[PDB]
Formats: C-alpha cells, sequence, structure tokens
C-alpha cells in the first residue's frame, strides 16, 4: 500500500545490495528463493512485506530493487549466486566495460547507453507500487560508476519523479586510506551534481569501520563482507518502520525535514551501537542510556571525522528491541545537558526519535551477534568540514598540475565544468563555516554571567 | 439526544485514540466485536453520546480516524477493540506527512480533508443534538498538528455553535521527539487560538514524573500514559453519561473555565494516582483526592503553578461523595493558597459530582486548571522559534508546499500578543479607590 | 570571485521594532497617572 525503491550502483552499491537483501529476507522470514518457508497458510493478515517486495505467482516475493554496474562480474556473481532465485533478472542490469574509475565514462560516454534501459525498468517497478515513497540509492565516491552513473541517474530521476524523495547511502572516502588515486576528482564531480538534486545523503567510511571492527568488534582481519553486513544493519534500522510497527515511527520522507536545515547541508553521518563480539557482551548489560552514549563516542563513529571538531545541527535516534520511551527521553536529555556534546548555538530541538518493537536478526554462522536492544543514529554536524577540506586539498594538489585530467577530458567532458565543481565545493566550505557561526549579526559576541 | 463526535489524528492522536476507545468501551461493557453487553442499565442510557446503533445488538462509536498513511491505523484495525469502528470512518492517505505541518494544512492533508468532512456529514447527522467535537491530536507533531488545523478551519463553520474540545500533547520542556517542534506548534496555535473553545496542554515530561513518582513504574509505556489521558477524557465527560449530584457538560465547563476568548489553554490533573503497593499505605477520601488534585508536582503540565495564578478551576468527581466534604475542601484550598489565584475573579472553582466511578476504582477526580503559569510552555515555544526563524532555517520544506514566509511571522506576532496576554493578567490588580492626602489643622495653642 | 557561502542566514535582520507586541487590558487603565497631584489647598474651607 506504500512502497520503496532501492538502487545499487557500482561495485560497492551492488555488494551492499548482495548483503542487505539477505538480511531483509531473514528480517521478514522470507527464504533465499523468495518463498515463504511454507505453502500452507500460517498466521493471519500482514505479510508486512508489501513495501519491500512485490507479491507474484504462488506467493513468490520479488524484492523492489534495481541493480547497476558497468562491469558485469559483480552482478553475474548474483545471477549465478546464492540469491539467484530471489532477484528478478530484468532488474539485474549490467554494462560491457566498467567506467574504470573515470567519472566521464560513468556519466557520459559509457553511462549514457543504458540510462533509458535502467529508467524504464524503474518506471516498471514504480507502476508496480501502490504508493511510491521514494528512492534509496547506494554507491561509493571512489568508483567511476559510483560517481558517474549515480549522478546521471539522480538527474534523470528528478525529471521522471520530481519532488519524490531521493536519499543517498554512500561509501564516503577515507581520511588516510584510499583504494584509488583519482578518488578526489570522482568524489567532487558527483557531489557538484547531486547537491542540486538529492534530498539527503548518509555517509559511512571503510577506515572508520575497520577501526571499529578491530577496537570494538574484536575482528582482527575484517573484510568488505563484514563491512556491508554492518552497513545492512544500518539501513535495516533506518527502515524498521517501513517493515514493522513500533512505538515511534519514521517514514522515508521524515528524515529530510529533520536532518536538513538548508538544502546544501544534507550530509549527515550514520552511526550504530552496540558493535561488539558476544564474548564482550557477557561482561556488560547494555542499558538504553549506555548504548545511546556509545553512539556519541568519537571512537564509535563510522565516519572518521571527530565530533569534537564541530557542532551538531540535527539528530535522529533509531531504536529497536527492548526500549521504552522514558528511558530514551532521559538518554537524550542527559546528552543534551552535556554542552560538550556541543550543538550549534541556534539549535534548540536537536533530536528526532524512532522506536521499533522488533529486534534486528543477524545472518547465521557469521561475524555479527545478537543483542536485546540496538540503536542506529543519523546526525548532521559541522565537524565533517575537515573531511570536505580533505577533499579540497586532495583535489587542489593534483589539479594544480592537471594530473589525470586527460582521461575525463578524453571522454569529451570540459575543463569549465571541472572548475565549477571545485568552485561549488569552495562555496560548500563557506556553507559549513556559516552554520558553524553562533548566529553572529554584529561586531562581536555577548554572554550572561556564566555559561 | 445529546451527542459528541470523536476525531483522532496523527500517531499520538491515534494512540490516545485506540486507548480512549478501549477505556470508554470497557466502561460501557461494549465488547470488542462491537456488541453491547453493559452490566448496568445506566450504561445503555446515554450510549448515543459516543455511539450509534447497528443491526442485532451491535454498535459503532461516533469516532472518525484520520491519517496521511495507512500504517498506524492498520495497528488499530488489528489491535484490540479494532472492530467497534465503522470502516468507512477510517480516512487515511498514502502520502506521509514528513513532520511538515504545511504538508498537512496546505497540501496533502488538503487532498483529503473533503473525505474527512464526508465522515463528519454522515456521523454528525446521526445526532439529535450535537454538543461538540472532541479531537485528539499533536501540536509539536507534523500529522495531528497539520490535520486538526485545517479540519477545525472547516468544522468551525459547518457547525459554528457547537463546542470544540481539544486534547493536545505539546513539545517537551527538556527534549525533542521531533526536530521542527517549535515551527509546527507556533503555526498550529495561530489557527487554533482563533477557533477552539478548549485546549488541554498535555506533557509527556510531566506524565513521566508521575510514572516515576506516583505510579512508580520502571518501564512506563505509551499505553500507560494513554490510559491516564483516556481516563481523563472519560472522567471529564462522566456527567454527560451518568446521573450526578452536580452535573456538567462541555458547555457548562467552558463558560466557567474560559474567562476571555483566548485563555482556554488548560492543564489537567488526575486523582487518585498511587502505585500498586502504595495504595494500601494511605486512606482514600474527599481530602485525599484534593491533597493530590491541587498539588503542582502531579499536574500533567510541568509548569509548577506556584509560579503563577489560577484564573479558574474545574473539579469533576466520580463515585459517592458527600457534598459538604467536597465544598469545604474546594474552599480550604482557596484560602490556604490565596496567593495563587486571580484577584478579580473570586469563587474560583466549578465543582461537578457524578455517581458512577471508573472500572477498578471506587472514587476518582479529574482536575482541570487555568493559570497564567501556562506561559512557561509557550515562552519556550516562542524562544525556540526565533532561534530557528532569525536565519529562516527549515523554511524551504514549507515553501515547498506554498506556505508564505510571512505567515511564520504572523504567528510570531500572534505568539507575542497571546503570551503577553498571560503577563497582562498575571497578578493583575483590581479597580478600587486611590490615595488621599490629609493632615491635622490648628484649633488650639 | 574569491567565493562565499551559497546560503545566507541574514535575511530576518530586515524585521521591524517591536520588540514584541502589546499589552492591552480588556476595558480600563488603572494607575497610569503615576501618583501626581489631583486636588488643591487643603483642610478648612469657605464659608460665605
Ligand atoms: N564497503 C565496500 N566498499 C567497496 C566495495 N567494493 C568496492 N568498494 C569501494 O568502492 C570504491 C571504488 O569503486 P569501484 O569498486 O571501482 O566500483 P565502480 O563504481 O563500479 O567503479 P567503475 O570501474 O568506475 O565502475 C572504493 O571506495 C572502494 O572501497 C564493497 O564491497 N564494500
Ligand atoms: N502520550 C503519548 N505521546 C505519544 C504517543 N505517540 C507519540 N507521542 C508523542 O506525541 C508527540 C507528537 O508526535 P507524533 O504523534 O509522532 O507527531 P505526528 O504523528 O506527526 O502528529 C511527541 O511528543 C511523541 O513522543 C503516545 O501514544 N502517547
Ligand atoms: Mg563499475
Amino acid at each position: 500500500m506504500r512502497e520503496c525503491i532501492s538502487i545499487h550502483v557500482g561495485q560497492a552499491g551492488v555488494q551492499i545490495g548482495n548483503a542487505c537483501w539477505e538480511l531483509y529476507c531473514l528480517e521478514h522470514g522470507i527464504q533465499p528463493d523468495g518463498q515463504m518457508p511454507s505453502d500452507k497458510t500460517i498466521g493471519g493478515g500482514d505479510d508486512s512485506f508489501n513495501t519491500f517486495f512485490s507479491e507474484t505467482g504462488a506467493g513468490k516475493h520479488v524484492p523492489r530493487a534495481v541493480f547497476v554496474d558497468l562491469e558485469p562480474t559483480v552482478i553475474d556473481e548474483v545471477r549465478t549466486g546464492t540469491y539467484r532465485q530471489l532477484f528478478h533478472p530484468e532488474q539485474l542490469i549490467t554494462g560491457k566495460e566498467d567506467a574504470a574509475n573515470n567519472y566521464a565514462r560513468g556519466h557520459y560516454t559509457i553511462g549514457k547507453e543504458i540510462i533509458d534501459l535502467v529508467l524504464d525498468r524503474i518506471r516498471k517497478l514504480a507502476d508496480q507500487c501502490t504508493g511510491l515513497q521514494g528512492f534509496l540509492v547506494f554507491h561509493s565516491f571512489g568508483g567511476g560508476t559510483g560517481s558517474g552513473f549515480t549522478s546521471l541517474l539522480m538527474e534523470r530521476l528528478s525529471v521522471d519523479y520530481g519532488k519524490k524523495s531521493k536519499l543517498e547511502f554512500s561509501i564516503y572516502p577515507a581520511p588516510q586510506v584510499s583504494t584509488a588515486v583519482v578518488e578526489p576528482y570522482n568524489s567532487i564531480l558527483t557531489t557538484h551534481t547531486t547537491l542540486e538534486h538529492s534530498d539527503c545523503a548518509f555517509m559511512v567510511d571503510n577506515e572508520a569501520i575497520y577501526d571499529i571492527c578491530r577496537r570494538n568488534l574484536d575482528i582482527e582481519r575484517p573484510t568488505y563482507t563484514n563491512l556491508n553486513r554492518l552497513i545492512s544493519q544500518i539501513v535495516s534500522s533506518i527502515t524498521a518502520s517501513l517493515r514493522f510497527d513500533g512505538a515511534l515511527n519514521v517514514d522515508l520522507t521524515e528524515f529530510q525535514t529533520n536532518l536538513v536545515p538548508y538544502p546544501r547541508i544534507h550530509f549527515p553521518l550514520a552511526t550504530y551501537a552496540p558493535v561488539i563480539s558476544a564474548e564482550k557482551a557477557y561482561h556488560e548489560q547494555l542499558s538504553v542510556a549506555e548504548i545511546t552514549n556509545a553512539c556519541f563516542e568519537p571512537a564509535n563513529q563510522m565516519v572518521k571525522c571527530d565530533p569534537r571538531h564541530g557542532k551538531y545541527m540535527a539528530c535522529c535516534l533509531l531504536y529497536r528491541g527492548d526500549v521504552v520511551p522514558k528511558d530514551v527521553n532521559a538518554a537524550i536529555a542527559t546528552i543534551k545537558t552535556k554542552r560538550s556534546i556541543q550543538f550549534v548555538d541556534w539549535c534548540p530541538t536537536g533530536f528526532k526519535v524512532g522506536i521499533n518493537y522488533q529486534p534486528p536478526t543477524v545472518v547465521p554462522g557469521g561475524d555479527l551477534a545478537k543483542v536485546q536492544r540496538a540503536v542506529c543514529m543519523l546526525s548532521n554536524t559541522t565537524a565533517i568540514a575537515e573531511a570536505w577540506a580533505r577533499l579540497d586539498h586532495k583535489f587542489d594538489l593534483m589539479y594544480a598540475k592537471r594530473a589525470f585530467v586527460h582521461w575525463y577530458v578524453g571522454e569529451g567532458m570540459e575543463e569549465g565544468e571541472f572548475s565549477e565543481a571545485r568552485e561549488d565545493m569552495a562555496a560548500l566550505e563557506k556553507d559549513y563555516e556559516e552554520v558553524g557561526v553562533d548566529s553572529v549579526e554584529g561586531e562581536g559576541e555577548e554572554e550572561g554571567e556564566e555559561y | 439526544m445529546r451527542e459528541i463526535v470523536h476525531i483522532q489524528a496523527g500517531q499520538c492522536g491515534n494512540q490516545i485514540g485506540a486507548k480512549f476507545w478501549e477505556v470508554i468501551s470497557d466502561e460501557h461493557g461494549i465488547d470488542p466485536t462491537g456488541s453491547y453487553h453493559g452490566d448496568s442499565d445506566l450504561q445503555l442510557e446515554r450510549i448515543n453520546v459516543y455511539y450509534n446503533e447497528a443491526a442485532g445488538n451491535k454498535y459503532v462509536p461516533r469516532a472518525i480516524l484520520v491519517d496521511l498513511e495507512p500504517g498506524t491505523m492498520d495497528s488499530v484495525r488489528s489491535g484490540p477493540f479494532g472492530q467497534i469502528f465503522r470502516p468507512d470512518n477510517f480516512v487515511f492517505g498514502q502520502s506521509g506527512a514528513g513532520n511538515n505541518w504545511a504538508k498537512g494544512h496546505y497540501t496533502e492533508g488538503a487532498e483529503l480533508v473533503d473525505s474527512v468532512l464526508d465522515v463528519v456529514r454522515k456521523e454528525s447527522e446521526s445526532c439529535d443534538c450535537l454538543q461538540g467535537f472532541q479531537l485528539t491530536h499533536s501540536l509539536g507533531g507534523g500529522t495531528g498538528s497539520g490535520m486538526g488545523t485545517l479540519l477545525i478551519s472547516k468544522i468551525r463553520e459547518e457547525y459554528p455553535d457547537r463546542i470544540m474540545n481539544t486534547f493536545s500533547v505539546v513539545p517537551s520542556p527538556k527534549v525533542s521527539d521531533t526536530v521542527v517542534e517549535p515551527y509546527n506548534a507556533t503555526l498550529s496555535v495561530h489557527q487554533l487560538v482563533e477557533n477552539t473553545d478548549e485546549t488541554y496542554c498535555i506533557d509527556n515530561e510531566a506524565l513521566y514524573d508521575i510514572c516515576f513518582r506516583t505510579l512508580k513504574l520502571t518501564t512506563p509505556t505509551y499505553g500507560d500514559l494513554n490510559h491516564l489521558v483516556s481516563a481523563t477524557m472519560s472522567g471529564v465527560t462522566t456527567c454527560l453519561r451518568f446521573p450526578g449530584q452536580l452535573n456538567a457538560d462541555l458547555r457548562k465547563l467552558a463558560v466557567n473555565m474560559v474567562p476571555f476568548p483566548r485563555l482556554h489553554f488548560f492543564m489537567p490533573g488526575f486523582a487518585p494516582l498511587t502505585s500498586r503497593g502504595s495504595q494500601q499505605y494511605r486512606a482514600l477520601t474527599v481530602p485525599e483526592l484534593t491533597q493530590q488534585m491541587f498539588d503542582a508536582k502531579n499536574m500533567m503540565a510541568a509548569c509548577d503553578p506556584r509560579h503563577g495564578r489560577y484564573l479558574t478551576v474545574a473539579a469533576v468527581f466520580r463515585g459517592r461523595m458527600s457534598m459538604k466534604e467536597v465544598d469545604e475542601q474546594m474552599l480550604n484550598v482557596q484560602n490556604k493558597n490565596s496567593s495563587y489565584f486571580v484577584e478579580w475573579i473570586p469563587n474560583n472553582v466549578k465543582t461537578a459530582v457524578c455517581d458512577i466511578p471508573p472500572r477498578g476504582l471506587k472514587m476518582s477526580a479529574t482536575f482541570i486548571g487555568n493559570s497564567t503559569a501556562i506561559q512557561e510552555l509557550f515562552k519556550r515555544i516562542s524562544e525556540q522559534f526565533t532561534a530557528m526563524f532569525r536565519r529562516k532555517a527549515f523554511l524551504h520544506w514549507y515553501t515547498g508546499e506554498g506556505m508564505d514566509e510571512m505567515e511564520f511571522t504572523e504567528a510570531e506576532s500572534n505568539m507575542n500578543d497571546l503570551v503577553s496576554e498571560y503577563q497582562q493578567y498575571q497578578d493583575a490588580t483590581a479597580d478600587e479607590q486611590g490615595e488621599f492626602e490629609e493632615e491635622g489643622e490648628e484649633d488650639e495653642a | 570571485d574569491r567565493v562565499q557561502s551559497k546560503i545566507g542566514s541574514l535575511d530576518n535582520i530586515t524585521h521591524v521594532p517591536g520588540g514584541g507586541n502589546k499589552k492591552i487590558e480588556t476595558h480600563k487603565l488603572t494607575f497610569r497617572e503615576n501618583a501626581k497631584a489631583k486636588t488643591d489647598h487643603g483642610a478648612e474651607i469657605v464659608y460665605k
């Protein structure tokens, strides 16, 4: 009766789609072949799966999801894979050659060729829905398709669907790690495009999560397969309301009203607690308040910028499992009390709150263990201006030499657009800086007797 | 014969809706099938107040349910008592509200208010005499907030000479549940001050004190909170449904409790409230009610009314009470708190006393006060507004619905006027005679 | 062009004094006259 569309773009995106849908079947009791475990009727009514899967056939549940990369490998490994009977083959879309870490290939000379093919299958999945809520879109900034084909797709999505929300869900590039040299150019050339077209973006970071995997989770040798399974436990908790009833409910069109004080500042960071082995949960009790304070510790944040380095503007709490609303109100009030947990000096009502009755299930035999209660959190903060400044500095150092430029400009893209993308991010640095000002409107600042 | 319409709107509004419809139905021995089974003949007597008759001993409530999504109402329809309701009266969107009050008042609630007024025309014309509408909504919310404002904007002129009784959960005194709370609330009151006859202010943070202090709960749910405001709603409307020794209905309550046409913001309170243990370690009497009924920490607004002055009070008792023992405790309060009432309104209390107590109680009282203290809420709401509006933050989601950036300031100007009205009456002096200069004159030396 | 923020938080700085609105009581102006003289002399008076 209301519905969501998911989109997986580039090898990050696809591999998270191959992690998230796995969880989504268990979270609904669906099987790896889109069946319920049984033919014969049990229980009565919902079947709360309508917002995620179209029901077909003898009660075969088809996930509401389109997949794109311009290499076929990554989608051929789903087409031949474990979940080969869950996904629909029209919705598994492949290219002939990857954008090869080049935005101009991603966005133009290769990416142009299947944009209408992708959009028509998106049309066909929208015409399948009873009430479209909008789009959740998955990529990285590193990728040439994760940048090029995402940005192209969100331009097209605004033609076809106008005001309908478009929420981004993205592997934000790390502060000292990279897997690629040209990552800072693909990182800007997408952002320059999607700020004027998407409604939010919720960041998460490889190196941050690597740190948490080792420090907290006790995982010495973490994989991407842990990474994306921790990332699926994020977006399961951002979509718990759209899957279950709960004491407080938060729709896909809520989060933008809450988290976005001006359309330029639409880039929160996503955090989740607790993240530990079972072996550590036997020396803990994990109260509501405990886990809510754990979502603020700098060592627990899943974007690596330190939240001491700026000021909160906006927050959303997203609880699951054994949580009651008083316990939360007191967790929030005592974090609010801490003016070390500092908010921008204009923000009064900093928090939004969701509460689901249903706990997260985990995948069997794997690295993630059960808890009695859990919290995701989404927070917009001035402290991330150090990582945007990292994406400044990394662009500026190579672009002063015009290094790697000939790959993008050899796809016919222009030096003019390249410079405007950097200029839009020089405006973005002043956008973060102004929200950082304590609403100054004269020649100094003022105070009472004591703070 | 005398009748009420119920409306529920927004998540909180449909949760206090689903619990009020448990409370009142069980108080009538209405079964969850919608079958009448009341264990007194006096339950069937005024059943038309809250219900309409159907085929074969079935009844449906005169309750109308609104949303911009299916999701909350699905849990009504599946949850307990869900089957008393007429499924025609379920009026819900497939759109969301986004915590955007403009998305309700101007655009996507505007795409459905005509389907709500549809059910108001069907049900309100079951009534011999409609006395009023009873509306459970949000104020700081986006759903309930955004739906009641446009709805009253139409019910207040189809039915201009009926009453309009609102229960509104308000923004919290120390936290937020939603980011945009200051905006939704300031813009809702700008409509509702002009058009409501009664608004209770209901505060979770006040309720959560009670759950810690009087009820002594460890994991207090929303359900627990919802049983106390539905017990409030049942309580204030007890004399509408049963005999009493001192009757009153919504019209009798408003004329004693609203002294000027904007000063209809009320705090409730409820008595008794103890824990499941501590009940046994005090007595229960008229003074034991009163001991808790006036007591500022037990108000369901955390205003600590000893900051301000009561204009007017209403006390609505249930169970066999003795008139001299009630009348004299209402006055004992007034003398021994004489510094906490308005000057130019004496005899401050409207006392109503009804026969039939709650289910699982022998006595209770519902407390309704009017004190200029209530400025505490709306002041934070104004300060948390201009904090946001001095920079025009969040505005682009409201202009994205057509809302003019000027009506934010018409509301701020209205909030300055309204808040200043509590201050112009707080400790305001009376008209009496002045000073006279006089001294002795020489007669002898 | 050296670049600035694309946002502009200063705009409500155009808003007018104020500050606040009213107060106005519902029918009378008691003690606004601030306790100056209102009579002349005084004590014994006349007779013809
Ligand atoms: N967490 C995570 N990141 C991944 C995964 N696969 C790749 N990445 C990230 O994706 C970014 C690079 O993108 P690519 O892997 O080249 O994918 P692509 O978008 O298809 O690239 P093209 O060749 O341009 O199409 C880097 O930040 C990688 O760390 C994955 O499975 N999980
Ligand atoms: N008393 C109580 N408060 C609730 C309940 N559900 C939501 N709330 C509170 O109601 C206020 C309005 O929120 P909500 O009802 O979600 O807003 P809306 O649905 O957009 O109008 C917030 O303070 C919530 O925490 C409930 O069942 N009982
Ligand atoms: Mg690729």
